Parts: structure tokens; sequence; C-alpha cells
RNA sequence: UGAUCCU
């Protein structure tokens, strides 16, 4: 706060008011920068399921190698997070603990997905777009910009009918 | 003694048959100086919900938080506003933890500490829940007091936890601290205030204050008297220096929602509808005793020094000016400033707090106070230990 | 007009005559002409010059000072002293002095605090006669451009241990040398050497 | 129904010219001021460790010294500004403490000088080859004092300008003199060193190369008492200020102060060093002495504590020989073995600067500060602190094993 | 021992008298070299005495 | 104040 002097900075050896080790390298939100999501608690809405796919992933590792029910679910915990598309491989297990960030599911985002198939220019714009009403998966016309939306279903966005932006492309 | 320049504001009856309490505050505001009857001020706003109260130390800032979505910090004596946020999760509290420029707020879940524009600091994993969130600047600490049976202690100058405390007494009902002291006074459910250090896992005295829980409490400047008051429609008058209530005021017509101290000795007790302030009432004989009605006029028996009754509102909270004499009442709709003549002290010293203060002198005197900040071992029961 | 011959310039602004810079002529046009870093002249401070004779160089730190800075001109000779006296007379900033630099307290009252000096002088004591002016009248921290002929001070010793020998009789004196040149095909065995008068600091 | 209010004015609070500073209303009721000892504190704990931030001692040396080793020092008591050092070479280098420069040097003696000691400026160089010659500065060997002792030392006087040399046998010299006036001799030995007291001038400390210690009186010509020590003594200082007692040096790792009413008692004995302190010098104010050891190292203390609160060391000086306090209780300059005699602050925090009245009040109140909280233990870790080197770190360990061992 | 300086001028001269002397043995020193360019820390030296111009 | 490492 203030270009603190020589002999001011060694007193003052601990203190600082901007980058805090509970506030954990303000990590959250240069995600929070780069998918723009408009309130904080959506990312602790995917850290706190994240933790949660490595807790049943650590403690599925946990277990005997060739025990016949650990291969099978482990297979059924990666079908699932493979279908949602948080991760882009299935064939090693070794994603569900490094793969599985809160970027990661959250570049599984609908505007993320509008914004990789270039109907929108930016990402915001795309969030622009869904509060207008412009956007569709399949059958529903989608209000909420922070819809979680599967690696199967992505093939069903489209712009929404009659509207004035599809018109525009 | 004599260097003082300044001298307090009077409220004098000049009959017995004209009274002392029956002024208001449109009658008070005739005979007020123009830039002080104007520092009272009405802030009706109406939409979100009802509002929390809190001065800095020194009168510069004022900051709001409604219980739906507003948190505002304005820099209330002129017409600027530095914060103005609109959280759509529901918060409880805030203060200024250092300058105008940090301010901390309270939460559905999480404390926030936030730049006077309105940006996001910190926010912390900890602080699960947050009903009283208080700060003593002579440590840097930040301690909140949530629905939670702990007691979270967190130095903003490091920016770190100190030490947590889980008191078994379950949600704090009231909390205030101790600016002589830097002890902190916990209320609960059982009537039970418990003083607390950051050190010591079990409190440091508990108190069995009153019946039914806790409404709230409030302490002196000297730290001599806390004022504290049950949900029983009960005030103890408590001497902290000797562990005694020096009176009870027994059957309130409504528990009073808070109480809160002026400097000069200005005793602030708000039933919600209702905000009474007595003149000396922390003093040690009972006919210094806070009573609502005296009999016959008698010098002895004391009536309350000043009265309002709000309409249309059940009040929250209040807080004097420190050194001005007005308090702060957050009503359900807003803020007003109701207008003492003698509860803020009229000579500040400029070298503990600066009512008048340049952003260059700001910024001298925030590392003036970084520089001579506490370690949190140093929270004791008395200061000269 | 020209002050020694040399050809200036003329631009319009809704007119400024530039005067050029002959480097042969002058062994700090020279220096400019070689390239320097950091130099001690200014805009806007005052500087003196020990060793000129006339406006051969001296002008043009009168012009590089400009409108703000003052040039205090060092020097001993009749004829060209003249010179810079009635070519003082059309320039604000100069001011020159007659006086011999071996005593400079013998005009310690006509300049107070100059911050930037410059020599160019012939004389074999050069260190001396600029250290009997530094340690009076220069700022802390102000600089010196040296301006060496080694063919005139010390002939008999090698080349370069005529630099190397006065840049230790400067570091005697709180004079620690920024940097070297030599300036070699404007003037064939010069030498021009920035430092700073050091004083506080000088290890 | 009197109504009354604060008004603060707008106008005395804040002030009507820009240029004006503000003004600054105080109330100092406790009330307003909570923290009289723990704010209080943590100030002292801020200097302390600033103090400890602003231990910068070294200044710089003087000029290039000796090559040979510095083995006496002498200093003009009236020049604040120059000062004499001698070589056991024979060299004498003369400084001034401004430039930091040789003022003037001599080729004095072939053998080695003992000590060199100012009276009429004038310098006066005694030898090991039985002779001291008398230097001006602005040239040389004014004349030469011829003795039958090798000379052990010399000391000056000020009064009837008087020198006395230290010898086998000390012998009492004046300027005009070619031989002495009067020769002594307590007990029949070599005597180290000699000191004049520098009030009531008459008096004189001699050591005793076997283990001695005699007050001489230059009154009866004759010494007045003598305690025959334990072990032999190095060098000698007179307090300026107290004018009756001394410190010397001794063999062993202890220096012992004495009073001239009684040697019988010391006045008090210090043993921070390690070696055989070689040097001691007595404060202006009378306050603190500093003395040199045999090891590479040299301590300040003051006299009523008896430890050391400030050493000083660094690599490239070593078994300094001599240590000379300042006319201006300012700087100590320190001899060498290795030569070169380094200026060193008496307290590394306090600077040369003549200081802002705003910091200059701030600075007396925080060493104020600093005794009033001074035996708090947290305080006590950084006020006792600085580095000691490896070996004298290990031989203080051997000290305090060898003293366990002997209780 | 600096106690009286003249300073000289055009405009006649300058009498100063020195209060308080700076230490002649750290006359290199950096403390009192900074303290030179502190007209805070230069004004506690001199004070004006006479200028007779 | 202190205590680690590499030839």
């Amino acid at each position: 706060v203030r270009k603190l002097k020589h002999h001011e900075q060694k007193l003052l050896k601990k203190v600082d008011f901007l980058e805090w080790k509970q506030d954990q390298g303000h990590r959250d939100t240069q995600v929070m920068r780069t998918y723009h999501i408009q309130n904080r608690e959506d990312y602790h809405k995917y850290n706190r399921i994240c933790g949660d796919i490595r807790r049943l992933a650590n403690k599925l590792s946990l277990l005997p190698p060739t025990d016949p029910f650990r291969r099978k679910h482990e297979q059924l915990l990666l079908d699932k997070l493979y279908a949602m598309g948080v991760l882009t491989t299935k064939s090693k297990i070794s994603d569900l603990e490094n793969k599985v960030t809160v970027s990661a599911i959250c570049r599984r985002r609908l505007p993320v997905i509008m914004h990789r198939l270039k109907m929108a220019e930016t990402i915001q714009d795309a969030v622009k777009f869904i509060e207008q009403g412009h956007v569709r998966v399949g059958p529903n016309l989608i209000n909420d910009p922070a819809y979680l939306v599967t690696r199967n279903m992505e093939d069903y966005v489209t712009w929404v009918d009659n509207s004035k932006i599809k018109k525009t492309l | 003694d004599y260097l003082l320049p300044e001298s307090n504001g009077y409220l004098e009856p000049e009959n017995e048959l004209e009274k002392t309490f029956k002024v208001q505050q449109s009658e008070i505001k005739s005979s007020v100086d123009v830039s002080t009857a104007n520092k009272a001020l009405d802030l009706s706003l109406k939409e979100f919900g009802p509002y929390h109260i809190k001065y800095a130390k020194n009168g510069t800032h004022l900051l709001i938080t409604g219980r739906k979505g507003h948190v505002a910090s304005m820099d209330w004596r002129k017409g600027q506003l530095r914060a103005e946020l609109f959280l759509n999760e529901t918060c409880h509290s805030a203060t200024y933890l250092q300058n105008e420029q940090y301010f901390a707020v309270a939460q559905k879940k999480y404390t926030f500490i936030y730049d006077h524009e309105g940006t996001e600091l910190h926010r912390l994993k900890q602080h699960i829940e947050a009903r009283h969130l208080d700060f003593l600047p002579y440590h840097y600490l930040l301690v909140t007091a949530g629905e939670t049976g702990w007691l979270k202690y967190h130095d903003v100058s490091t920016g770190q936890l100190v030490s947590e405390l889980r008191t078994k007494a379950g949600p704090t009902m009231a909390m205030a601290q101790n600016p002589w002291n830097a002890v902190m006074h916990l209320g609960h459910s059982n009537g039970t205030v418990s003083l607390w250090s950051p050190s010591m896992p079990e409190p440091l005295v508990k108190l069995l204050s009153a019946r039914g829980p806790v409404n709230s409490i409030a302490i002196d400047r000297s730290g001599y008297y806390m004022a504290t008051t049950g949900a029983d429609r009960s005030m103890k008058i408590w001497d902290i220096r000797n562990f005694k209530q020096l009176h009870s005021v027994e059957s309130l017509p409504t528990p009073g929602t808070n109480v809160s101290i002026s400097d000069t000795g200005l005793l602030a007790l708000s039933r919600g509808p209702h905000v009474t302030l007595w003149k000396d009432a922390l003093k040690l004989s009972g006919d210094s005793k806070p009573c609502f009605g005296s009999m016959g006029g008698n010098p002895h028996r004391n009536t309350p020094y000043m009265s309002h009754l709000f309409a249309g509102n059940k009040v929250e909270n209040l807080g004097f000016v420190p050194f001005e004499d007005l308090l702060g009442v957050g009503h359900q709709t807003g803020i007003t400033n109701l207008i003492v003549p003698g509860a803020g002290e009229a000579n500040y010293d400029a070298l503990e707090l600066n009512p008048f203060e340049t952003k260059k002198q700001r910024q001298e005197q925030e590392v003036r106070t970084l520089l001579n900040k506490l370690p949190a071992d140093t929270i004791t029961l008395d200061p000269n230990s | 007009e020209s002050v020694y011959g040399e050809k200036r310039i003329s631009v319009e602004e809704p007119k400024v005559e530039y005067r050029v810079w002959n480097p042969f002529r002058s062994k700090l046009a020279a220096g400019i002409m070689g390239g320097l870093d950091e130099l001690f002249i200014a805009p806007g401070k005052k500087v003196l010059y020990l060793g000129a004779a006339s406006g051969t160089s001296v002008s043009h730190v009168s012009d590089v000072v400009g409108p703000e800075g003052v040039v205090y001109a060092v020097e001993f000779s009749h004829r060209p002293g003249r010179e810079l006296i009635s070519m003082a007379k059309k320039r604000p900033n100069i001011i020159p002095i007659i006086e011999d630099a071996r005593h400079p307290q013998k005009y310690r009252m006509l300049i107070g605090m100059v911050d930037c000096v410059f020599a160019d002088v012939a004389q074999p004591d050069q260190a001396r006669i600029i250290a009997l002016n530094s340690h009076m009248f220069l700022k802390d921290q102000g600089g010196v451009v040296i301006s060496i002929k080694a063919n005139c001070i010390d002939s008999t010793v090698d080349a370069e241990t005529v630099f190397a020998r006065e840049v230790q009789k400067l570091r005697e004196e709180r004079i620690k040398p920024l940097e070297q040149l030599t300036l070699e095909p404007y003037e064939r065995d010069h030498c021009i050497v920035v430092g700073r008068y050091m004083r506080s600091g000088l290890k | 129904m009197k109504i009354k209010t604060i008004k603060r004015s707008a106008d005395d609070y804040v002030p009507v010219k820009s240029t004006q500073e503000s003004q600054m209303p105080r109330n100092l009721n406790p009330e307003l001021h909570p923290f009289e000892r723990a704010r209080e504190y943590t100030k002292a704990l801020n200097a302390t460790k600033l103090e400890r931030m602003f231990a910068k001692p070294f200044v710089g040396q003087l000029g290039y010294g000796h090559r040979d080793g510095v083995y006496a020092i002498a200093k003009n008591y009236g020049s604040l500004n120059k000062l004499a050092t001698g070589s056991a070479d024979g060299v004498i280098k003369y400084w001034n403490m401004s430039t930091r420069e040789e003022f003037v040097s001599f080729k004095a003696h072939y053998g080695l000088v003992t000590g060199l000691c100012v009276t009429q400026n004038f310098m006066l160089s005694c030898s090991d080859d039985k002779t001291v010659k008398l230097w001006s500065i602005n040239e040389g060997l004014i004349r030469t004092f011829d003795g039958e002792s090798a000379f052990q030392g010399i000391d000056s006087h000020r009064e009837n300008s008087t020198f006395a040399t230290g010898g086998a046998k000390i012998h009492l010299w004046d300027v005009n003199r070619l031989k002495p006036v009067s020769d002594l001799s307590w007990g029949a030995d070599n005597i180290t060193s000699l000191k004049f007291n520098q009030n009531e001038t008459d008096i004189l400390a001699s050591t005793g190369s076997d283990n001695s210690i005699v007050l001489y009186d230059l009154r009866t010509n004759s010494p007045t008492q003598k305690i025959v020590q334990t072990m032999r003594t190095n060098a000698i200082c007179w307090n300026p200020m107290e004018a009756f007692n001394f410190v010397t040096a001794n063999e062993d790792h202890n220096a012992y102060y004495y009073d001239m009413r009684n040697l019988s008692r010391s006045l008090n004995v210090f043993k921070d060093h390690v070696s055989a302190v070689m040097d001691v010098d007595f404060s202006p104010t009378g306050d603190e002495i500093v003395t040199g050891s045999y090891d590479k190292s040299i301590r300040i203390y003051k006299t009523n504590h008896g430890h050391s609160r400030e050493i000083y060391h660094t690599k490239r000086m070593q078994h300094v020989f001599q240590v000379k306090y300042s006319m201006d209780s300012k700087y100590i300059i320190s001899g060498s073995d290795d030569g070169n005699v380094r200026l060193w602050r008496s307290k590394a925090w306090e600077r040369s600067n003549v200081k802002t009245t705003r910091e200059k009040n701030k600075l007396e109140y925080d060493e104020k500060l600093k005794e009033r909280f001074r035996h708090m233990p947290e305080i006590k870790r950084i006020s006792r602190h600085r580095h000691v080197p490896q070996v004298i770190k290990k031989a203080q360990e051997i000290k305090n094993i060898e003293l366990s061992s002997i209780k | 021992p600096i106690e009286y300086l003249l300073f000289e001028e055009p405009t006649g001269y300058a009498v100063f008298k020195v209060k308080l002397q700076q230490d002649d043995i750290g006359s290199r020193l950096k403390e009192v070299q900074e303290q030179i360019n502190d007209f805070g820390a230069f004004t506690k030296l001199i004070e004006l005495v006479s200028f007779a111009p």
C-alpha cells in the first residue's frame, strides 16, 4: 500500500493484504476470470464436488489391485465422467485426480461450449446471448448461463428459432 | 486539563415542570448548529432488508448492511460513497478493519474482506457462520462469532487465522469487544456471557448474566461498566473491574434488542420500536440505576435522559459516532442518526484516531498502527500485566 | 549569424535556428559524436566549463543548457577571453572567469553551487585543477566530464597509462569514473572520461 | 429546556491556508489511550530490532595503514581531528580523522617503537633501540632522548610539559632535558606500561611484568602503594571523568578496574574476552570502557554492568594490540596486528547526523523506553545479541566448561 | 570549533553563526553527506546573522 | 540470536 521503506520492510516481515495463503493465491478468481461465472460460489460449487471425485478416486486406489469390484466401479466412475465430458480421455485412470480441475468441469459450461463452436465471438457475448434468450439445448431454450452440458448433449445446442441473432448468422 | 479545547454539549431541564426526555428529534434539530443538525441522516432504503449499522472508530465513514443484499460504505460526512455492493446472499454485520479502504461483511456463510471500491479481496474459507463481526485495531484482529459454537480470530495484517475457540455454548447471541482490554464478550442462551482471549481455550471468566438468552451486551470506553440485556426484559449493569452487576433493571415492557455505550457515559437501550438513552447510569449508586419512571420527581430515582419511539420499525442495532453526539440506529428501512447532546467526546486525541484525516495522513497512520500491532498472545485480562 | 563559421539550419512552426555540431572543433562535441550513455549536461541545471578559450565548444554548452541553465566558463587568456566576453554579450547563460583555476577560491563568490563540470585544459595537473573546483563548488552526486590530452599532460609514457593513471588520481578524490572514451577518428590520441563525484558510497 | 451540542466548527481542526499544517488536538485522558504498557512495548521492540538492523559499526580505516602492525596509538588530547600510530617496524603514521589519510609519516626507529606519546603539533616516539624522537606536525626529528634501558614504554604528561619513559626502569625526562630527572623503582624489574592520570595529573599507574601494579606519586618521587597481582598486566587507562580510578588489563582474559583509595579491593572485574586483553580506553563521559584482546576482537561495556553490551570483530583484523577511544565519545580508533587502523562506532546505531527535532525527540524517547522496558526477556534476546566468531564462541564455551569444572 | 563563517555574495557578504557543529570525524561519512542535501538537516547547523549589501 | 550443506 505504501512502497514502504527499507526500515519499514524488515519489521513487517510476514504481513500482506492482497495475496494470502488462506486466500489460496486467488486461484479461484483466475478461473472466475477465464470462464466469467456470475457468482463466486459457482467455483466452490464445482470444487466441493471436485474433491469428492478425488475422495472416491483416492480410496478406490487403496483397494487391492485386481479386486473385481475395484476395476468395475472405477469404470463406472470413468464412463460417467466421460459422458459429462469433464475429462478428455477415459483410457487412463490417472485423469481422475490430475484432470479433475474446476477449470475442466468449468470448460464443460454452456458459454464455453458455444464459444468453442464460434457461434459467439467471445465468451461473455455468449453469456449475453443466453441472458437475451437466444440459445437452446435441443428442446428447451435455456435462460441460465451456468448450464452443465454433457458431451452427448453438446450436439443439441442450437440458436433458438425466429430470433434476431440466428438471422444475424 | 486546561489544554482541553472543546467541551461537551448538555441537555438541561430548566424546570421540574419541563422535562428532559420529552424532547423530540425535529425539536432538537431546531437549536443544533447547522452542520451538526444536518449530520442527522435519514437514509430510508426500504427495498432491501433491515439494516445493520457501524461507524468506524473515527466517524469519517459509515458502513451499513441490509439483511438482503446491501453493503454500503459512505464517506458519511461528505457526499462521497465508496462501496455499494449487492450480494444476493444474506448478510448480518460489517466492520472496517483498519481503514475505510478495507472492510469485512458477515454473510450467510463466509466473511468477506473488501476494497473501498467494492472489489473482492478475501473470501474466508473458514468463518463458516458469521453473526457478530468485530474488530480490535490494536491487534489487527478480526474476531468473528457465527452461529457456531466456535469463535475465530483472523490476523488480517498477516492475513492468517490466529485461533478458533469452541465455547460449547452454542449459537452466539451477542458479542461486544472491549476497547480498553480487547477481551471479547460472547453472549448465549443460558444467560451466560463469556470473556475471551485467543490463547485460552476455556473462557477467561463466564458470567451468568441474566435469565433467558442474551439479547445484547455493550461495554464502556473505560472498560469499567458493561451493560448487558437479556431477553427476560432485563438489563444488568456489570462492573467488570470487580465482576458485579450494579443494577438489575427488571421488567422492561419489551426486551431490548441492543445496548450501546457512548464515550461520556451515555447508555442506549433499543427495545426496537423505541430507543432510550440514560446519562451517567453506569455509576456506583442505585440512585444511578437507570429506571423508566421516577414517581414524584425524586432526584434519587433516575429518569431516562433522552427518548425516541420509532413508529413503523423494529430497529436492528445502533452505534454512536465515537467523536460526535449522535447515534446511528439501523431500522428496517434504513438509518437514522439521533442527535444526542453529550454522548460523544468533544476533545478527541488526534494521535489515537483522526476524525479529520488526509489520505496521506491515513497511509502514514496505517503503517504506524501496523508497526504497533500486538501479536495475539498479548490479549490479556489486564492491559498492564 | 555563425559564431565561428559553422552552418546553421532553420525551421518554421505555427523560426528555430539550430547550430550544427562540429566534432573536430570541440572534444565535447567529439564526445557526443562518439556516443555517450549518461551526460551530465542538462536542459535546466547550472554547469561549469574549465578551459573555455572561446566559443568553439562553450557556446554549444550554452545552447544545451538553454533558456534555463547557465554556463560558468573558466579561462585565463586575454585574446580568446575577449571573444568569450562579447560572445557572451548575446547569450545570457554564459559568464566567463579570467582567473587562474589553480586557486578556484579566488572567484568563490562569483559562483555558488554548480552541479556539473567539464575539463578541456592542457595542464599536466588536470586532476588537481579539477579537484580544486569539485571539492568546493560541485553538488553532491554531480558529475565530471574530463577531456584528457595525453601528449600534453605526460607524453613520455605509453598511451593507456595516462588515462589509467588519471582515473586512479580521480578515484583518490571520490571521483568514480562511470565510463571512458577515446574519440580517435575525430581527434588522434585524446580521451573523454565520464564520472560522478561520489563523496558518499565510493565502494 | 437548554439544548447544547458539540460543534467541531470546521475551521479550528482544518486550517485556513493550504500551506498551513494541521491542528492536532490531544486528550491524554487514559480512556482514550488504552495501551500504555503494550504499545510502548511494541515501540521498544521495534526500536531494538531496528538497532539490530542499525548495527553498522564500520566506517573505514585510516589510509592504507602499516604493513607490519600497529602497536601503539597516540592521541593529541586537544586535537579531536588528528591522531598518531606507531608500528613495530618503526614507521610512525599521522592521520586526520576527517580525511582518514596519512598527514605525515616518518622512519622513526630501525628497532620497534613501543609507545607514542604527545606533549609540546608535537609527537614523541619511544623505541626498542633506546631512543625517543621528537617530531612536529605541520619537520622531523627535533631531539632524541637516549636512555640506558630498552624502552618498554612511554607516557606523556601535560603539566610542566613532561614525559616519562617506561622501560627496565622508569626515568622522567623533560622537553629541554636530554638526561632524565629522576628514576623510580618499587621493585627491581622491567615495567610493561605507564600512565599518568589526566586530572590531578601527577599520579601514575605502573604495571609490573612480574604480576605487579604500583601507584607512582610524582610528588614524592616514590611509589605510594603496590599490590603484587596474580598475573602480569598489559595496559592501563585512567578515566578522564572520575580522575581517581583506573582500569588495567591482565594477562589472563580479564580486565580489572581499580580505585586509588582502595587497591586491596578492585572496583570491578570484566571477563567477556577470551584472550589476553591488550588495551583499555575510557569514555570522556566516563560511561563505557572499550578493551581489545590478544584475541581478534574488541569489546565495549559500561562500568557498572560488567558484561559486554557490545562486541567488535571482522575478517581482516587480528590480535588488535591497541584500541583508542574518542575525545568526543563517538568513535573508537582500532589498531591492528594487521597494520590497519580502522574507525569504529561507539554505538553502531548512533549516527553522526545532527538530527531533526522530530526524530531526535523520538530517538531520545525510544531509548528512554528501551531502559524502562529493559529486563523483559523478549526484549533481552534482541538486546544482548549480535554475531560472535566461531572459535571465540567455542572459547567462551571452553571457559564455561572449565569454570564449571572448577566449582 | 567552527562557530562563525563568511559566505560571500555579489550583493555584499553574509555572516553566519554555526550553532550545532557536524562531527569532523565522520566528514567522509554518508550520514552527514546526505544531511547537506537536506535543508531539514542543514538548518540545524546555521543561524543567519548578517547580510551587508 | 542462532543452525544446516558441498570438496
